């Protein structure tokens, strides 16, 4: 089945990212044995949730979802009236609250708005967490935009030295759409992923959050440049390669050069 | 600090907030974010009442140099054009820093922006 | 329990939804996923066709350098397609990349007059805007009413680099020398899988009313409508790329913390009036 999971991931990377939800759902129907694996390996549009109790919005994810309900990072309770939902250790929950507050400022310092959520889950010899960040552009402008941030770091605390190994794996999801007459319907979404590993020192002045923050910041900053290059860079270039507004100075050389090289294989080979 | 509360004004049209800053001593020419002027956000979405403001004071109606473009056009690709009108009323000429015939020509096709050219 | 019929429809949608220059990859992925060749065959051929069809897949008949296009308008209905250009029957082999074994097709010669004209006419328009694109005008009669269907294709595959593209353009020209109307639909798709997944899906539907005159005259008139329409469509696209890179994008996240200096976590982990 392993190969199946690999094929499923490759398929999602081929199919339009604009229908990840629908596709993902269908993908599961074809293989109900890869639902969980797919519900944790396939990145989809970050959904926004509201916390009546707190009255705050929180993003959803497979890291903070138990069955059919989600766990709020504010009140620490699943939306759907659950009974014994999975919850982080009292000690862990505390660190999670600080992480949400710490990142909360990092969101208004880089995004100046939007929503953010952080979920942690103890491990075998350490602990992991996921940093979500959603920011929507002006909803009054002709062109719409949405920035989804999905970071999944894996801390590997060390027995001695207090030095832990960090393994981040963010994956920004840029979405761009516009319904203009001159451009009727234009959709330019997607998402880039980049891994990063490095050993850092854990201290009072540089705790986990601090270390995780530096990585996320550097990761986003690096992905922020690649997105502008690929999006408003490669794609565009590829578009200009398909057709051209100005008459392309026909070239007989290429064609005349291909005829020779060709007849070479059709009349030879080797 | 308060960078947001400052720019957030030229957005929601908090002409009441931006009026506090300028209330100091004519200060409409600084680098809003890091390379933009407090006239782009106002024009793009300044209720058409914020632009005429921080505008009557200084004159960022052309101060733009590194932006290789004026704010007048900013409203063009906005659909507001409500400002561009009462704008030129102060001069803003029509093509002081425009690529050329772009202005309204290579800008759009609506009669609103066209209000200049043919 | 998702019946087998349902699973087949899903597999067909995924295959018939593969990007340009990535049909096999998607196909192989579905096969391993479906884990049922028996069911895969059920809607295997139907998928291949629909794909190459709705993908103006440009094929090359045995030896007719007619780089014709594969569409529904040229779908004979017996397994072969049509070729208005060379006017010959050829069996397309979805699977294989070759489709020889053609067959002479004595057109009716009813609406061909308009075609032959538009055809070649549009032949130059493409050879002046499409680097590696192809066209294929169709002269058929739709429920009596005559119409000229001109399909244009253009792509630039490049996997070794992770990213492919393809241009589509269908123009339907009914009939009624009473003023001439029109109706087409542009399409554009770009893929770039180099560590993520980015695509540019876009399409524009237009409907204008042109005036019909002569044969060679009306033809040049049509090519003019597409040239202007297509040019306007591409222009609007380039503009969106600018605003999306000089407004929206910069409207999302920031390139540097408002404080204009890498965050100071150490100051964000308590820096609360502390001491």
């Amino acid at each position: 089945s392993d190969q199946q999971l690999d094929c499923a991931l490759d398929l999602m990377r081929r199919l339009p990212p604009q229908q990840i939800e629908k596709n993902l759902s269908d993908l599961i129907d074809l293989v109900p044995s890869l639902c969980e694996d797919l519900l944790s390996s396939v990145d989809q549009p970050l959904k926004i949730a509201r916390d009546k109790v707190v009255g705050k919005d929180y993003l959803l994810c497979d890291y903070n979802r138990d069955g059919d309900s989600y766990r709020s990072p504010w009140s620490n309770k699943y939306d759907p009236p659950l009974e014994d939902g999975a919850m982080p250790s009292a000690r862990l929950r505390k660190l999670e609250v600080e992480a949400n507050n710490a990142f909360d400022q990092y969101r208004d310092l880089y995004f100046e708005g939007g929503v953010s959520s952080v979920y942690l889950w103890d491990l075998d010899h350490g602990f992991a967490g996921v940093i979500l960040i959603k920011k929507a552009g002006d909803g009054s402008k002709k062109i719409k935009g949405c920035w989804d941030s999905i970071h999944v770091v894996e801390v590997q605390e060390k027995s001695s030295g207090r030095t832990a190994h960090y393994k981040l794996t963010s994956t920004v999801m840029l979405w761009l759409q516009t319904n203009k007459t001159g451009s009727g319907t234009m959709n330019l979404g997607g998402s880039l992923t980049r891994q990063m590993e490095k050993d850092e020192t854990v201290s009072d002045s540089s705790p986990h959050i601090a270390n995780i923050g530096r990585l996320v910041e550097d990761m986003e900053n690096k992905i922020r440049s690649t997105l502008n290059e690929i999006y408003f860079g490669k794609t565009k270039d590829i578009v200009n390669g398909l057709r051209s507004i100005d008459a392309i100075p026909d070239n007989q050389k290429y064609k005349q050069l291909q005829r020779e090289l060709s007849q070479v294989l059709t009349q030879r080979q080797i | 600090m308060c960078d947001k509360e400052f720019m957030w004004a030229l957005k929601n049209g908090d002409l009441d907030e931006v009026k506090d800053y300028v209330a100091k001593g004519e200060d409409v020419n600084r680098t809003l974010e890091g390379g933009r002027k407090p006239l782009h956000y106002a024009a793009d979405c300044g209720q058409l009442e914020i632009l005429e403001f921080l505008l009557l004071k200084g004159a960022d109606i052309n101060a733009p140099d590194k932006h290789h473009i004026t704010p007048l056009l900013s409203a063009v690709y906005e659909g507001h054009v409500s400002c561009v009108k009462l704008l030129l009323s102060k001069g803003a000429d029509k093509t002081v820093k425009g690529p050329d015939g772009l202005t309204a020509l290579e800008a759009t096709d609506n009669q609103a922006i066209k209000a200049l050219l043919q | 329990r998702v019946s087998d019929e349902e699973k087949v429809r899903i597999a067909a949608k995924f295959i018939t939804h593969a990007p340009p220059g990535e049909f096999n990859e998607v196909f192989n992925d579905v096969r391993l996923l479906l884990n049922n060749d028996n069911l895969l065959r059920e809607g295997a051929a139907h998928a291949f066709a629909q794909y190459n069809m709705d993908q103006f897949t440009p094929v090359k008949i045995e030896g007719y350098d007619d780089q014709v296009l594969i569409t529904e308008h040229g779908d004979l209905g017996n397994g072969r397609f049509l070729d208005p250009r060379n006017k010959i029957s050829f069996k397309f082999d979805h699977l294989r990349k070759e489709a020889s074994d053609p067959q002479p097709e004595d057109t009716e010669s009813a609406l061909k007059q308009w075609r032959d004209a538009c055809d070649s006419a549009l032949r130059a328009y493409v050879k002046d805007h499409y680097p590696n694109g192809f066209c294929t005008v169709y002269g058929k009669s739709i429920d009596g009413q005559q119409t000229i269907i001109a399909c244009i294709e253009s792509h630039q595959f490049q996997p070794k680099n992770f990213w492919n593209g393809r241009w589509r353009s269908e123009w339907k020209f009914t009939i009624t020398p009473p003023t001439a109307q029109v109706a087409a639909v542009l399409k554009i798709q770009v893929h770039y899988y180099e560590d993520g997944n980015v695509q540019l899906v876009s399409h524009k539907d237009i409907q204008d009313s042109v005036q019909v005159s002569s044969d060679v005259q009306t033809a040049k008139e049509f090519i003019k409508i597409i040239e202007n329409a297509e040019n306007e469509y591409q222009t609007a696209i380039s503009e969106n790329y600018q605003t999306m890179s000089d407004t929206t994008f910069k409207a999302l996240r920031r390139q540097l913390p408002v404080t204009r200096t890498k965050i100071d976590w150490n100051k964000i982990l308590s820096y609360k009036i502390g001491k």
